[PDB]
């Protein structure tokens, strides 16, 4: 209910180890395309884990 | 009535007046596709309720 808010954006979300490694779980996202993340700057993008 | 049928996605965009029956889905997220088609592999294909 709490969800957190915190800006994590304007930063460098590299996956490369990250589909390298098979005991993870999602990061190919439907948002705008799988593979648009490495170099791609977020605006204003808030963590709700 | 789901003997009509849509594509989920094709790899390629689309082309004027053609026609694609491709079976086989893309190496998409989680469980993208076995080897190159068989099990786990999301049919690019998906009927209409
Ligand atoms: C937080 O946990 C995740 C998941 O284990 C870690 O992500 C992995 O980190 C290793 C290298 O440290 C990579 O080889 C993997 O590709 C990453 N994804 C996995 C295992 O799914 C992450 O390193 C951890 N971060 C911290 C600060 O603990």
């Amino acid at each position: 209910y709490a969800w957190n808010r915190k800006r994590i954006s304007n930063c460098v979300a590299d996956y490369s180890v990250l589909y390298n490694s098979a005991s993870f779980s999602t990061f190919k996202c439907y948002g705008v395309s799988p593979t648009k993340l490495n170099d791609l700057c977020f605006t204003n993008v808030y963590a709700d884990s | 009535n789901y003997n009509y049928l849509y594509r989920l996605f094709r790899k390629s965009n689309l082309k004027p007046f053609e026609r694609d029956i491709s079976t086989e889905i893309y190496q998409a997220g989680s469980t993208p596709c076995n080897g190159v088609e068989g099990f786990n592999c999301y049919f690019p294909l998906q009927s209409y309720g």
